């Protein structure tokens, strides 16, 4: 049987409210070793890739490797229906078609049991070449959150362009055009430049990742010439939940 | 000026 308890459950409230909202269905990779997701939206503009490791979870059993295909909107409502401090336990049979989520509050009175349905699911396989680091930045997530909804007001795309001046987000829209700079001297923001690369994309994803922001204080975005953006936040030496985004043209 | 997919860049089958 697979059994994963989870002392923080806000984390993993956390994971599906980042997902739910850029991807619908996912297939949950289960091991030995921690419990990994890799999917793709319906339009193939971005991907996602998540990594639990079982050192981070209190108590911890897979006896057989798992690929649970899941409804993750169906699956975020129950975690609505639990606390950011109760306990998380997963379980699931050798042969499951269902996943049972175990929510013990902190007063230690209240245990909540749901158990979910599964999906037959069609999996993707992958295929990536691993990054020129032409272009880093360092930074809080939450900075990052605010300047894609400001310039979700200006239009729908940006452009980010990399120098040793620093980095630099421009939208433009029938209202107007707006830019907003960041410089490196901390430390926090770090910008790594080995090379000026310059490139677009749909800012409606880059709002959909951050929604992440909860699960890391800074956030990390590798990006390099043609090659889609990578979206890193890391989650409390549990693992990191990895975003790719493909650019336009 | 168009939209992007991950096929054109990573490798995709299943």
């Amino acid at each position: 049987m697979f059994e994963a308890r989870l002392v923080q459950g806000s984390i993993l409230k956390k994971v599906l409210e980042a997902l739910k909202d850029l991807i619908n269905e996912a297939c949950w990779d289960i091991s030995s070793s921690g419990v990994n997701l890799q999917s793709m939206d319906s339009s193939h503009v971005s991907l996602v890739q998540l990594t639990l490791r079982s050192e981070g979870f209190d108590t911890y059993r897979c006896d057989r490797n798992l690929a649970m295909g899941v409804n993750l909107t169906s699956m975020s409502k129950i975690l609505k229906c639990a606390g950011n401090e109760d306990i998380i336990t997963l379980r699931a049979e050798d042969n499951a078609d269902t996943l049972a989520l175990v929510f013990e509050a902190p007063n230690q009175e209240k245990v909540s049991d749901y158990e979910m349905k599964l999906m037959d699911l069609d999996v993707e396989q992958l295929g990536i070449p691993e990054q020129e680091y032409s272009c880093v930045v360092k930074m809080p997530s939450g900075e990052f959150a605010r300047i894609c909804r400001d310039l979700s007001h200006i239009g729908d795309a940006v452009v980010i362009s990399c120098a040793k001046d620093g980095v630099k987000f421009s939208a433009s829209g029938e209202l107007g055009n707006g830019n907003i700079k960041l410089s490196q001297t901390s430390n926090a923001v770090t910008i790594e430049m080995n090379e000026p690369v310059q490139l677009t994309f749909a800012l409606r994803y880059l709002n959909f990742f951050t929604k992440a922001t909860p699960l890391s204080s800074t956030v990390t975005l590798i990006m390099s010439a043609d090659v889609p953006l990578v979206v890193e936040y890391k989650i409390a030496d549990m693992g990191h939940l990895k975003y790719y985004l493909a650019p336009k043209i | 000026s168009t939209q992007g997919r991950l096929d054109d860049f990573f490798k995709v089958t299943g």
